[PDB]
């Protein structure tokens, strides 16, 4: 949860035929793990020629459109699937399971690097857009922004000098571009406190969130309400099996890390407009994992 | 074999070590995962650890650390638990009867909910028998939920020059408002009993109301190009300047200095007098303690959406 | 449940009604019936505000 | 040395959606506001003229057939009711390093694959991969139906570079053979910014817009999306055709599978032109794939030979790999 | 039980069929297998409702 | 060498939308921006016109249902206040490669195809077939019901190229017979063109226009667009009526008149089986050799040629396209 000195914004990054499953028992917007090894990718790269640190990374997502076609038969929809090529036996292909989209987002890179003084900022900003446009978030290309309209660069500010007055100036005036778009963030403090209440008449936690994600309805009629938009997400993946040396793991794609066998765990995230949030800082996500335990999640703990 | 995840399912070549059970639950209570149930396993019969191209093996980043890469699994006594939970709640005879009792108006003791936007996934393709655990009705038929945000369903975009929209356009109902204005008109009807709770719940809504009336702005004026002259300006001119275009190369430069000058301020009022009469009250109710909350909410609300746009100009 | 039950010859018609205060639709079916004051009218039940329940022709069943 | 059971290789030249609109031959250099083409429902009535199973001694019965006809929904794309020229723009970006393997599972494989793919690259340059590139983007090879039956089909190719300033192209599909590559000198630029941009010249954009004349009222024919869910009741349609923003498109893959068709040493060699580099030499249309693994010419084989023995293959197959490695995969096992 | 034939080039189409009045649905398969007047139908077994029973494809097997 | 099991061929001659409109006889000269016919709903009330089993009806059962009719809602297009001519417009291009197929699973297979079609066209070309087009481009016969009981019909094709009139037609439906094919210049000129078109010398596009008088405020029958109360619905583009483009290309390729019977019936559509929806006979019956899959089967396996007729049937067929094999 280290302060970020400064914070790169990206205007708007469109990608196309991005993971839109990111869960077995879920599917729709990616898993936070995605974006955030993202940043992590491109900091080892592009990190030792800049100097710089990203440890906090911001989702705002402007627009999802998905692949999906309601059937006339019953009201569950079906995702649009893509045609594999012949086999090798010429025999016809086999169907797999697959989702694709459009997905215009952005992201927020907290810069913690003390270097970043001593180079400019908007040169650091371009560097770090252009190896952005060649990397693919998601699992997908990034289209660059091109259209009749001006593109969009991106645009690094320092939230640690200056009086509180620029600060929330600045703040107001990044909210003012990302109105049109919904940040992420994840929500576990409601999640523990409906535990607890429900935890008498049973410990069930999948129920809870099953529960939370629903239309509920109450005898009276009428429907339960909710503060705004709650959602379950891939919190993390909690460990299955203890570690194992990289030669205990047969066909292992490196030999320098040992190799783990995790397991899928969920939470609760919500959505709330850039203006509720007053500390854009506790907007980014940051990975924490505990060596004892194998549980590492993403949550922002500042958000709190 | 029993095992408690699979790679059948999951891939047709995908072969790998398949752990038989969970020994200890390291999911954490602020969490949910398969180790927080521990019981209601069911592990059917498929048909040195070793992996494969398709464990889809992906690397984590350590603090101060090296990479630890990760090898997931596809969870199959979650998936059937979740899959029976939601089952037994969409069919049945009993949850039946919840859903047709809401038709006849009669307030049933059982509530029933329902799952909108599901999806269906399939397993095995052509051959369903090639997944694991995967039972003839059990193929294909597990469901999953829909974690699309809520503008994921986005609509076109019109702002005209004539008076057909001129005179509504002050007000921009939306049907995303529409659903959330009938909930918090339903909360002024609750007695003094019923006030403790509300001042919560109808303290978040009023927040909800100005998010998602910026938000459409955000997208009229990131859709439009620009608005000319329109009639009924009498009391249209403060939402005209709600969304600025830019100023035309053919054009003076009058138009942004008249504009640079002057504040928007109407709005406010103009959103807090649409709210009102949207919003029914009652006259006696003015003297009682309710009125007084609904004041101070919707002072609360305007004080900020007002700032909001006071950053907007300057 | 208060419910409103009107009489007019057109399914578009504004003509008042009485108040039920009956526990399910159902049951303000059942009395609309059982005192029908006309052959030829078409029964038209609504809530306490102005949203039509549901609606019924002199030859044809209940719709909503 | 044993091969690496994990092998990927992450693809290039990954184009974007294309979008399409109508309008005017006349007024498309000076106006790129056409409005797109929006999908449209049509009924058809037809009979049913499959081939017959039953023996022909029933007269009869086969009449009875034809009394019922088939029914079904369908989606088409038209042009505006006054519109002779149909436009498609789309965006294509060059990431490079293709020879450098995402994933290995030994490192004496991974090092030595970087060291054949440095000497080859030292040898002789990807100039041949990119000139053929070039062909296929300057002519309309990606259309598969758009293009017949074309008066005029202008492709233009605009490099973006940091600025909206670019090094705009104009040329012609018609006129650049279909089956015959020449030589030409805005071919042989493109070709060097492409190979410049695998190279890793550091940022590459090349925006494709083409104007094809078809004319007034026509109907276009887009990708159809696949379902895959019949349904359990009846009102649905049975051809879905790929829209976007309300507006018809070609699919990213459907579009990176042509322009890459440069496979042209297939064994048969025999009357069929380009064909998409794909493993195993598969073709769809033809339901046949050449480069059988029973010969030596197998992409695998030729890989594995020319890794373990360092048998450098003829300079053709050394072309084709490379292809292959360029359009990425999944290999091994 | 009246089990209604059709026969179609696509899955989805609409076209009129033969009542069988089966007393199974398998029964129903086979007769409609049999009585195949085509290779490239697609056999589509429904009920007298418009509840579509089930569908099989030329190249594929039964499907409901 | 047999057959490949997944055989395609892309149809030729496939024709776009025909938008309509209405106008005077005298402005026949000049039409632009006439507006189009609106479809529109009006009440019907319904009636029992089908025939009834008298064992299971009655005399009272009767008098019940009259007693209660059963409304239903149709649509229908009529011309507007003032107007007592009918325009339609609709284009036409010409692909070519009829013989060329789409796809084919064996390479002989195709190899003979080309072979064969080759071989056809070298001992004689397509002017036959371009000949016979012409005829039904000429005349109305496209039109199913406007057509009947009409003053004047006069047809106008003109030519497109590269954006510009190269060369107009005008001719007239009535004087030309509808069941029987005589020749003319202009015809002989435009199966040139096409069978020019179709061998590939160039690009061909014409634009046909039709003019029929039909009456003032009279009601035109455009395409019926397929039901989802409302029963007849129409077909309707950008709010203008038209008609669908298999149901043009049905009546345009109305050259299949070589078939075992010689009956009043006429022009026949160019289909597998000689299928007739409305007289619910299809000729051409696969007992005898004259069927298209035989013919076809029998000229690539053996390579026996068929009589002339049977050649430009066939010739007919694989320019219309389908699917073939199994």
């Amino acid at each position: 949860v280290t302060d970020p000195e400064a914070l790169l914004l990206l205007p708007r990054l469109s990608i196309q035929n991005a993971n839109a499953i990111s869960s077995p028992l879920t599917w729709g917007f990616p898993s936070p793990g995605a974006f955030t090894g993202f940043v992590h990718a491109l900091q080892r790269r592009v990190g030792i020629s800049l100097d710089i640190e990203l440890d906090g990374v911001g989702i705002v997502c402007h627009r999802f459109e998905a692949q999906i076609s309601q059937p006339a038969g019953k009201r569950t929809k079906v995702f649009n699937l893509t045609r594999n090529p012949l086999n090798r036996d010429g025999s016809t292909a086999a169907i797999v399971e697959e989702g694709r989209a459009h997905l215009e987002v952005s992201l927020l890179l907290g810069v913690h690097g003390d270097g970043l003084d001593d180079h400019p900022a908007q040169e650091i900003a371009r560097q770090v857009q252009e190896q952005a446009g060649a990397m693919r978030l998601a699992g997908g290309s990034i289209l660059p922004w091109c259209n009749e309209r001006f593109p969009a660069p991106n645009a690094e500010l320092l939230m640690l000098g200056g009086s509180d007055e620029q600060r929330r100036k600045n703040q107001r005036r990044l909210t003012r571009r990302l109105l049109p778009g919904f940040a992420l963030v994840s929500r576990e403090a409601l999640l523990q406190q409906h535990l607890e209440t429900l935890r008498t008449t049973l410990p069930e936690a999948t129920t809870l969130d099953a529960l939370l994600d629903l239309c509920r309805i109450n005898f009276e009629w009428q429907v339960r309400d909710k503060p705004g938009w709650l959602v379950p997400i891939p919190a993390g993946y909690n460990a299955l099996s203890p570690l194992y040396l990289p030669g205990e793991v047969r066909n292992a794609r490196d030999r320098e890390t040992p190799l783990r066998f995790v397991e899928n765990l969920f939470g609760l995230g919500e959505w709330l407009s850039p203006h509720r949030v007053a500390a854009l800082s506790d907007l980014l996500w940051y990975h924490h994992a505990e060596p004892d335990k194998g549980l590492y999640r993403w949550s922002t703990p500042r958000f709190v | 074999q029993l095992v408690t995840h699979t790679l059948k399912p999951i891939h047709p070549d995908a072969r790998g070590s398949n752990l038989h059970s969970l020994p200890q639950a390291p999911g954490q209570p602020g969490l949910a995962g398969s180790h927080e149930l521990g019981d209601r396993l069911v592990s059917d019969v498929v048909g040195a650890p070793a992996s494969h191209s398709l464990a889809k093996q992906l690397y984590f980043p350590l603090p101060g650390s090296g990479y630890h890469l990760l090898a997931p699994l596809f969870p199959t006594s979650l998936v059937h638990h979740v899959h029976a939970l939601l089952r037994e709640a969409r069919f049945g005879d009993a949850a039946k009867a919840a859903r047709e009792a809401r038709s006849r108006q009669e307030s049933w003791p059982h509530g029933f909910s329902e799952y909108p936007n599901l999806a269906i996934q399939k397993f095995g393709g052509t051959k369903p028998q090639n997944i694991s655990q995967l039972n003839n009705e059990r193929r294909g038929e597990n469901w999953l939920l829909p974690s699309l945000p809520p503008n994921w369903q986005r609509q076109n975009v019109n702002a005209p020059m004539r008076h057909s929209s001129v005179f509504e356009h002050d007000f921009g109902r939306t049907p995303e408002v529409s659903r959330l204005t009938r909930t918090l008109q339903r909360f002024l009807a609750k007695t003094v009993h019923n006030n403790l709770a509300i001042r919560q719940r109808r303290a978040q809504l009023v927040a909800q109301i100005c998010d998602e009336a910026l938000q459409y702005a955000a997208r009229l004026r990131e859709l439009e190009p620009g608005w000319s002259a329109t009639p009924g300006c009498q009391l249209h001119d403060a939402e005209q300047l709600w969304l600025d275009p830019l100023r035309a190369q053919t054009d003076e430069t009058f138009l942004q200095r008249r504009l640079r000058g002057d504040w928007p301020a109407e709005v406010g009022n103009r959103f807090a007098n649409w709210l009102n009469r949207a919003v029914s009250s009652d006259s006696q109710i003015l003297g009682s303690p309710e009125a007084a909350q609904w004041s101070q909410e919707l002072s609360k609300e305007l004080t900020m959406f007002k700032e909001i746009l006071e950053d907007e100009r300057d | 449940s208060t419910y409103i039950i009107k009489e007019v010859q057109n399914i578009n018609s504004d003509r008042e009604g009485v108040k039920v205060e009956t526990t399910s639709l159902t049951s303000a079916k059942r009395i609309a019936s059982k005192n029908q004051f006309f052959h030829g009218t078409v029964l038209r039940i609504e809530s306490e505000s102005g949203n039509w329940l549901a609606y019924k022709e002199d030859g044809k069943r209940w719709i909503e | 040395l044993s091969t690496a059971s994990v092998l990927a290789f992450e693809r290039k030249l990954d184009p974007s959606d294309a979008l399409m609109s109508a309008g005017a031959w006349a007024q498309r250099d000076a106006s790129q506001e056409w409005p797109a083409v929006t999908v449209r429902e049509k009924s058809v009535r037809g009979t049913i003229s499959n081939r017959l199973k039953t023996k022909d001694r029933d007269p009869a019965k086969l009449d009875a057939s034809i009394q019922s006809p088939n029914l079904q929904t369908v989606d088409v794309a038209n042009l505006p009711s006054d519109a002779d020229t149909l436009k498609v723009r789309f965006t294509l970006r060059v990431l490079g390093g293709a020879g450098t393997p995402s994933a290995c599972n030994d490192a004496a494989y991974r090092d030595k694959l970087l060291q054949t793919v440095a000497t080859y690259v030292n040898d002789q340059g990807f100039a041949e991969l990119a000139r053929r590139y070039a062909h296929n983007l300057a002519n309309a090879r990606f259309l598969w139906r758009n293009r017949v039956g074309a008066e005029a089909v202008e492709v233009r190719i605009n490099h973006i570079r940091q600025g909206e300033v670019a090094r705009a192209w104009r040329f012609d599909a018609l006129a650049i053979g279909l089956r015959d590559f020449k030589a030409d000198a805005e071919l042989d630029a493109l070709a060097e910014l492409i190979a410049s941009g695998l190279s890793g010249s550091g940022h590459v954009l090349l925006e494709v817009v083409a104007f094809a004349r078809i004319g007034d009222g026509q109907e276009v024919f887009p990708s159809q999306e696949l379902i895959l869910d019949k349904g359990d009741k009846k009102g649905q349609k049975s051809k879905t055709l790929y829209s976007v923003r309300d507006a018809a498109a070609i699919h990213s893959q459907k579009i990176g599978n042509a322009l890459r068709t440069i496979d042209t040493w297939y064994p048969d060699e025999d009357g069929l032109g380009p064909i998409a580099v794909e493993p195993y030499g598969s073709v769809t249309s033809q339901g046949k794939a050449y480069r059988q693994p029973k010969q030596k010419l197998d992409f695998y084989t030729l890989l594995d030979n020319w890794v373990l023995r360092d048998e450098a293959p003829a300079v053709e197959q050394q072309h084709y790999v490379i292809a292959n490695l360029i359009r990425g995969g999944v290999f091994g096992e």
